[PDB]
């Protein structure tokens, strides 16, 4: 709805209330126009800007959920949110290359207060006054799995939430072991710094979830293959193929039997071992396809 | 003249509960004329009867009971005159409620 | 018919409404004496629970919430207010006060619990308000300005299972609850209202058959019935039933039930939808039944 | 004063002024509203039905020991003759396609037809179900045939059975008519017997009266058409010769009946109508026995009877109209009602029409006005439809089925049979309406007091009707919110399998008082059924709360056991590991009240003493003194690193320090010996 200014309808409504001809109803609204005014005053926008902010925040999350964080910055820049376009940079790892004595001059990269910025982004994830998608945007850049899972509404989104935070947490553990910072007096949360991770664990937590969709998708044939290829476990994968053939042989999807055959041929072409009695019975089932 | 600005109907309920029928007749004689703007400020009323205002109200339940409470003593000419003093004034009011209603309907149909 | 109880409701002045809870264990009553009075009525007893004074005018309707949200009551007044009241630990206090109307608020009605805790209110300015509980004591307020011309008199919600409106849904998805309500006014109109995909509220359909000011309107509960049905009453003494025989057609038929000797004030559906109660201007109630021949027969005269 | 009444409306100063919109006390100051409640209850404020009544819509004046059997016995018959299907989220109940139900009902009403005060309604239901026995039920004649019984034999046995029913519907009135007429006119008594097919008794009375050539004539009339034609000539001759006018009109009425003449025209211009003064059943019986051959159908007798009571252009009416038994004898000449385009008739006549025409109306057949003097009594209406649906009649409207099922389910809610209102609503084919109607009704009627009556209805609904028990406890949780009990809310929410609602209530309202009273074995009953990995991996905050309270209880249980049995070092290693796992976790409990903070500190004082008893069983003495193991011999070196984590107040922690300095000074006093 907004097409020449950020929060254009609330800005128009304030400029209309400043006119001594305002015989309108006084809907409670923000009186300030910085992007924190709704949370500092605990007051609403008018409902056109309050649709556009909710539309925009889902598109920004959908782009970051696709690695398109640079497009999420360009969408913030395109929608007049020059401020949110800058917050979407603050996660970048710090570097001054010139410390090693350059022959010419090179740029300084990242954020030398990335730790304090992650603490601040975690604080933006945990107040219920922020939108689920803005909380998830800052969570996916600060390790807050606990505020990210409230938006991840597919199996792929739920696997992604665990793996995205597992990398971010292991990166923080190597950095906070190797980079001796001084006089920093605030902690990143011990639920995230004290996080033990394994691949097997992530694929038990994905079976502990209340999200019934994920519990039904975590039983379909390719999502099962995706678990086992991520684990590297070919031994349990051939017992899945046995657990399928022994129940379903004549009824299996013909393209899944083409895939099961060609994955066994790929493993054999790499010299990787398989449960050859089951490899034989997949091949016999595919000749019988 | 404090309590009239809070509820003249809870005062009229009290005056009927305590048989103060002449104070009730002159309280109704003020209240109807306060709604007709001659003293609205003494009855808490923001706006007297106009096709430019909120809609008004009167305790007709208590007024019907006052007219009966007078008429129960119909052997007295004073009770008859006090009843007429209400009735004659309530049409002098209700002809203006009719006009204010017609003046308002002609401002919600244009 | 047989009497159970004859409650001595301690009101000094005219009663405008009398409503029980979802279980018939409690009774709320409102009046010209600026009070709402709540009673226990179990087993034919009477005990006063509260004298809820705290409107400043005559109170024109009461409405109990569904017990899924706890012991909540709403009431509306001549003073432009709608007050929400709640019992917590066994005492009653005010849990909201909405004064956002430009004249007397003549009716209130809660949504089906399936839509969330939402109240609707109709006003003598011509508007309607909707109040949605957002959480932790807070309320969103939507105001449908000019919803009726001359004034708004009554509001009643559509039941959250619209008949037929499930056939296209494959097993394992949620119902898309199409929130709707009906409202009557001094424009002689009944109007049907819907929430759209932006969360705004819209005039969906008009229902035009009374020759005078509509006093009240009530939607029938969709228990067993495959049709969608409404009752409404008028200042010319009519009552119409209105059927909608196909929920995809959105098309309504007016069926005259009766025309009385004076005004009809209110219309009230049984909790099994099969019977209508009708409040007449000669201070009576009459009771009405649909036959298997689809004809509306009196059961009180 | 005293307060006066509300002044009656014709003396109100507001009278007629409801349009004066600018004064709210004229516009609404004499309006009122009314509120329905469950069981067909109403709240009111009018002139007769300040004050409010509570009222009920109810049928008759309460003999519960009698009234309820006229619902419950038919319902415990119908629940044998439907199947229950469980392939949806809400089960469906469907009729058993067949005939048997007609006999279950017909022989039940034969028993019920005696002493019961609803005797007029029960006897009309007896006519309806013995008519279903006559028109679709068989068990006796056709059922003797070890071959598929031909349509012709069915049409004939249907007429043979109905040619009993039209006598059984006539006998008590004939037996009163004869008791009166016999001693004044034997000719009217003989005619009355003949209108019920009692030809043997008519012949017997004619030999008793001295009318022997009338008795002889009557004795032969059961077959030979020649006698019907011989009396047809004899009447034509007596009329043409003007000899008729010297014979009794009452006797000419018998001769006309026998001759198969419904009206006879005499030489006086008198007419003798044979059906005059009779009821509608004996009128139809004259068409079935005297105006037709042995070889005609029921449908031809019914159509010749309908040809006898309507207006034509060419004949006077000679039969009466078919009317419900509660309108018979009334004298009501229905004056052609100028709205009611369908004239009312008996349910027995509508069933005879549906037997004569498979596409005849079901709406006027199932409407209670055809059955009873009450527009609220759907008892027979629903049980007729749930036999016609079993007989594969399918041309009722879904609005009319919906109005029948909702009206009879409301009749069952109102007189208190709400579990049978569920049985009716479970015959709703539409799943989305069926689930909501059953859950909405359960949400009203399920009580927190699990009484013998609630338990009988809950076990009936779950064990007969297969109603998912989750919704009984969903309803009890919605009731527990209204009646504030958060133990019965937690328990009924737990009986609906959403773990986080039970757990985050237990940890705030049930855990602290249960620990404070050492009621461990009760708190355990909630926690070990929450504990399984397929439930507990869904629970927020479990490992720092519910698992801490539960590991504390299971540590107490494993010591309660070791204090009674010769257990192994492997089990005491486990106990020391379980205690060491618990100290820096009682450390972590979310204690919202002073009770929770006291439960946490007494759990901590108990754990500090458990740790000593576990360690003195790891440090037993050498085998030179037969003494019990000393908890004060425990090394300080194994106690202090774990006690220095327990959330204990000074009044608990400085006592722990006196116990620790006692073992430290013993580590010195047995270091210098």
């Amino acid at each position: 709805y907004a097409k020449s200014v950020y929060w254009e309808n609330t800005l128009h409504t304030l400029k209309q209330r400043q006119l001594t001809s305002y015989v309108g109803s006084v809907r409670p609204l923000v009186t300030e126009l910085d992007p924190d005014a709704p949370i500092r005053q605990k007051m609403p926008l008018d409902d056109l800007d309050r649709e556009d902010e909710v539309r925009l925040l889902k598109y920004l999350f959908t782009l970051i959920r696709a690695g398109m964080t640079e497009e999420a910055q360009r969408l913030c820049k395109r929608c007049g949110q020059a401020w949110r376009a800058a917050t979407l940079e603050g996660w970048k790892l710090y570097h001054d290359p010139n410390v090693n004595g350059g022959t010419e001059l090179e740029p300084v990269e990242g954020n030398p207060y990335r730790r304090i910025w992650k603490i601040s982004c975690w604080r933006m994830a945990e107040d219920e006054l922020f939108n689920r998608y803005e909380r998830a945007i800052y969570a996916a850049l600060s390790g807050n799995l606990k505020q990210l899972l409230p938006v991840c509404d597919t199996w792929e989104d739920t696997v992604w939430a665990y793996f995205r935070v597992m990398v971010d947490s292991l990166v923080e553990q190597e950095i906070q072991t190797s980079v001796a910072t001084l006089d920093e007096t605030e902690e990143l949360p011990r639920e995230y710094l004290g996080a033990n991770w394994t691949l097997e664990k992530v694929f038990e937590e994905l079976q502990a979830t209340d999200k019934k969709r994920v519990l039904e998708e975590n039983q379909e044939h390719y999502h099962i293959v995706q678990k086992f290829l991520i684990l590297g476990d070919i031994d349990g994968l051939m017992d899945e193929f046995s657990k399928w053939l022994s129940k379903s042989r004549n009824n299996l999807p013909g393209h899944l039997l083409r895939f099961m055959t060609h994955l066994i041929l790929f493993f054999r072409t790499l010299g990787l071992q398989t449960k050859e009695e089951v490899s034989i019975e997949v091949l016999k089932t595919y000749i019988q396809l | 003249n404090s309590y009239k600005k809070v509820d003249a109907a809870e005062l009229l309920r009290l005056y009927l509960n305590y048989d103060l029928l002449e104070e009730a007749v002159d309280l109704v004689s003020e209240y109807v004329d306060a709604v007709l703007g001659k003293g609205h400020q003494y009855f808490g009323i923001e706006f007297p009867l106009s096709a430019t205002a909120p809609m008004v109200w009167l305790p007709y339940s208590s007024i019907d009971q006052l007219l009966q409470a007078l008429g129960e003593n119909s052997a007295n000419s004073h009770n008859i005159a006090l009843s007429q003093k209400i009735l004659d004034k309530l049409e002098d009011y209700q002809q203006k409620v009719d006009k204010a209603t017609r003046d308002l309907l002609y401002r919600r149909t244009l | 018919v047989s009497v159970i109880n004859t409650v001595d409701t301690s009101h000094e002045d005219m009663i405008h409404d009398a409503q029980m809870d979802y279980y018939g264990t409690r009774l709320a009553t409102c009046s010209s004496d600026r009070s709402v009075k709540i009673f226990d009525v179990r087993n034919g007893g009477q005990i006063l629970i509260a004298d809820l004074r705290g409107h400043e005018g005559p109170v024109w309707q009461v409405a109990w919430a569904h017990p899924m949200y706890g012991n909540i009551l709403a009431s509306c007044s001549y003073d432009r207010k709608v007050i929400i009241w709640r019992e917590e630990n066994g005492t009653w206090e005010k849990s909201h006060e909405h004064a956002g109307h430009d004249s007397s608020v003549n009716s209130v009605c809660w949504a089906p619990h399936d839509y969330g805790l939402i109240l609707a209110c109709g006003s003598s300015d011509g508007a309607i308000s909707l109040l949605t509980y957002t959480g932790e004591g807070q309320w969103e307020v939507k105001k449908i300005n000019n919803a009726h011309t001359i004034g708004c008199n009554a509001v009643s919600w559509a039941p959250a299972v619209v008949p037929g409106s499930l056939i296209d849904h494959p097993s394992g998805q949620k119902p898309n609850y199409i929130k709707r309500f009906a409202s009557g006014g001094c424009d002689n109109l009944i109007k049907l209202w819907k929430e759209e995909e932006d969360g705004q509220w819209k005039e969906e359909q008009k229902l035009e058959a009374h020759s005078d000011w509509v006093r009240d309107v009530a939607w029938a509960p969709s228990i067993g019935l495959p049709t969608s049905t409404i009752a409404s009453c008028s200042q010319d003494g009519r009552v119409f039933i209105w059927t909608c025989d196909d929920a995809s057609s959105n098309t309504w038929s007016p069926k005259l039930l009766h025309k009385f000797n004076d005004v009809v004030w209110h219309v009230s559906w049984s909790i099994t939808a099969n019977i209508l109660a009708v409040s007449g201007g000669d201070n009576k109630v009459t009771l009405w039944k649909e036959s298997v021949d689809g004809q509306w027969v009196c059961i009180s005269d | 004063r005293r307060q006066l009444g509300l002044v009656p409306r014709e003396k109100s100063v507001t009278y007629g002024k409801g349009k004066l919109l600018m004064d709210m006390a004229l516009f609404m100051g004499r309006s009122f509203r009314v509120g329905w409640g469950p069981n067909w209850t109403l709240a009111n404020s009018g002139e007769q039905l300040f004050k409010v009544h509570l009222e009920k819509l109810s049928l008759r004046q309460r003999k519960p020991d009698e009234d309820m059997k006229l619902y419950q016995t038919p319902l415990e018959l119908k629940l044998k003759h439907s199947t229950v299907h469980v392939d949806e989220l809400c089960p469906l109940i469907v009729p058993n396609l067949g005939v048997a139900v007609i006999h279950d009902y017909a022989d039940w009403v034969k028993e019920a037809s005696g002493d019961l005060p609803e005797a007029q309604i029960v006897k009309h239901w007896s006519l309806t179900w013995t008519l279903c026995e006559a028109l679709w039920g068989h068990l006796k004649e056709l059922d003797s045939q070890l071959n598929e019984p031909r349509e012709y034999i069915q049409i004939l046995e249907r007429r043979r059975a109905f040619s009993r029913w039209l006598s059984c519907t006539a006998t008590p009135q004939i037996e009163e008519e004869v008791s009166l007429t016999q001693k004044n006119s034997p000719v009217e008594a003989v005619f009355s017997y003949l209108t019920g097919k009692r030809i043997s008794e008519a012949c017997s009375l004619a030999q008793q009266s001295g009318d022997h050539r009338l008795a002889l004539l009557l004795s032969q009339f059961v077959g030979s058409q020649s006698v019907r034609e011989l009396l047809t000539m004899q009447l034509v001759d007596w009329h043409q010769l003007q000899a008729d006018s010297f014979i009794q009109d009452e006797r000419l009425r018998i001769f006309a009946l026998l001759a198969g003449k419904p009206v006879w025209q005499l030489s006086e211009k008198k007419q003798i109508n044979v059906c005059s003064q009779l009821d509608w059943k004996r009128s139809l019986a004259i068409h079935l026995w005297y105006l037709l051959p042995p070889t005609a159908s029921i449908s031809r007798a019914l159509s010749m009877y309908e040809e006898a009571f309507q207006n034509t252009s060419d004949s006077d009416r000679y039969a009466c109209s078919p009317l419900p038994s509660y309108l018979e004898g009334s004298g009501c000449v229905i004056a052609e009602e100028q709205n009611s385009q369908t004239p009312l008739r008996d349910v027995c006549f509508h069933l005879l029409k549906l037997y004569s025409d498979r596409h005849y109306d079901l709406n006027q057949l199932l409407e209670p006005r055809s059955i009873t003097a009450d527009p609220l009594d759907y008892r027979l209406s629903w049980h007729l439809w749930e036999v016609l649906r079993a007989l594969n009649y399918t041309h009722l409207s879904a609005q009319c089925e919906g109005v029948l099922q909702a009206s009879y389910a409301g009749q069952l809610e109102s007189e208190g049979l709400w579990e049978w209102a569920i049985f009716v609503l479970l015959h709703i084919d539409n799943s989305g309406i069926r689930e909501k109607a059953v859950r909405e009704l359960l949400t009203r009627h399920c009580q927190l007091l699990e009484t013998p009556e609630s338990w009988a209805k809950e076990t009936f609904l779950t064990q007969k009707l297969r109603v998912p028990a989750k919704w009984i406890h969903e309803a009890k949780a919605v009731r527990a919110h209204m009646e504030s009990d958060k133990h019965l809310e937690a328990l009924c929410l737990f009986k609906a399998e959403h773990w986080n609602r039970c757990h985050k209530l237990i940890i705030r309202h049930l855990a602290s008082d249960a620990i404070i009273n050492e009621n461990y074995d009760y708190l355990k009953g909630f926690l070990e059924d929450l504990a399984p990995p397929e439930r507990s991996s869904l629970i927020q905050d479990w490992e720092t709360s519910g698992l801490v309270y539960l590991d504390y209880i299971r540590v107490i249980e494993m010591l309660r056991h070791i204090q009674q049995v010769d257990c192994s070092g492997n089990d005491l290693e486990q106990l020391h590991i379980k205690v060491t796992s618990l100290c820096s976790r009682i450390e972590q409990i979310q204690c919202y009240s002073a009770k929770d903070r006291l439960a946490q500190s007494d759990m901590a004082k108990r754990v500090a003493n458990l740790l000593r008893v576990v360690l003195s069983l790891h440090h037993p003495p050498d085998r030179t003194s037969d003494s019990t193991p000393d908890p004060q011999r425990v090394p300080l070196r194994l106690l202090a690193p774990h006690i220095g984590r327990l959330p204990m107040p000074e009044d608990y922690a400085m006592d722990e320090l006196r116990s620790l300095t006692q073992s430290y000074l013993r580590e010195l006093a047995v270091g210098s010996l």
